[PDB]
């Protein structure tokens, strides 16, 4: 609790961040009402489910009406950049592959 | 005084209205009045038109 929680807290925040609805957890994070129908726990799932795509919708929208972000186009191609950036390397290297020396190299062309 | 069940109901009978009416006259005042909702209660959850 003071030497291995505080150093894993954050590990299975950001797993439950990446596997669960951020949007959904804050509505449902606030209980209560201040004057207006609508804030209880039925009706904030009910408007999530819409939200899903609202925002889906928004971003699309702010991606095509606002000055691009270049966080907003990280996130687009992350896989292209992420997980398979090797890819481009293995695809250039086959493309110069004809006057290379990796040919003696154990490797095919 | 025969005391069979169909001539006996004669004088049974008033005394069970009496005492349905009373129970009735309490159902309905209190019961009723306490249990029941009217008009086709119900819960209403609304949700915003998204853009």
């Amino acid at each position: 609790a003071n030497f291995v929680i505080p150093y894993l807290k954050p590990v299975a925040d950001f797993w439950n961040s990446l596997c669960i609805d951020q949007h959904q957890d804050s509505l449902f994070q606030f209980k209560g009402q201040t004057g207006s129908l609508g804030t209880d726990w039925t009706s904030k799932y009910l408007r999530s489910e819409q939200d899903v795509y609202n925002h889906k919708y928004l971003q699309y929208h702010k991606r095509v009406h606002e000055a691009p972000e270049l966080t907003d186009v990280i996130s687009d191609n992350v896989y292209r950049l992420t997980l398979f950036a090797g890819v481009e390397r293995v695809l250039s290297v086959r493309q110069a592959q004809a006057i290379l020396k990796t040919q003696f190299a154990g490797a095919t062309e | 005084t025969f005391g069979e069940l169909q001539t006996a109901d004669d004088y049974l009978h008033v005394l069970q209205l009496r005492s349905q009416n009373k129970w009735v006259k309490n159902y309905w005042n209190r019961s009723l009045q306490e249990t029941g909702k009217t008009n086709k209660a119900h819960v209403i959850s609304p949700q915003e038109q998204l853009r």
